[PDB]
């Protein structure tokens, strides 16, 4: 999975 | 007249909300008053950060690799835009190797 800024 | 720091604090707001619309809306318009050269404290890396995030969440896949790789030219050790690389260069090759065998 992608992962963006938490 | 809003600064580029304006456009990317909204954006924020619309991310932290999971508005991916509004935050590709805000992003882009702080990435343009940038590429123009507007004088900001804030960096096209982290925009371009929230941006491929919420274009991928639209579904825009073609659109989030290349943002992904926009950011990576950028700063090419950025550990979470390299991992997205991956990923998306394995649902590209999945989508060829069923082309190939079709
Ligand atoms: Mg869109």
């Amino acid at each position: 999975g992608p992962r963006g800024p938490p | 007249f809003l600064t580029a720091e304006d456009c990317f604090e909204l954006g924020k707001v619309a991310y932290t909300e999971a508005d991916y619309y509004h935050t590709e809306l805000w992003m882009e318009q702080a990435l343009r008053q940038l590429d123009e050269g507007e004088i900001s404290t804030i960096d096209k890396v982290s925009v371009l950060d929230y941006l491929s995030y919420a274009v991928y969440q639209q579904g825009d896949l073609d659109k989030a690799l290349l943002l992904t790789k926009k950011l990576l030219e950028l700063d090419p050790e950025h550990q979470r835009a390299n991992g997205n690389l991956k990923y998306f260069e394995y649902i590209m090759a999945k989508e060829l190797e069923h082309h190939h065998h079709h």
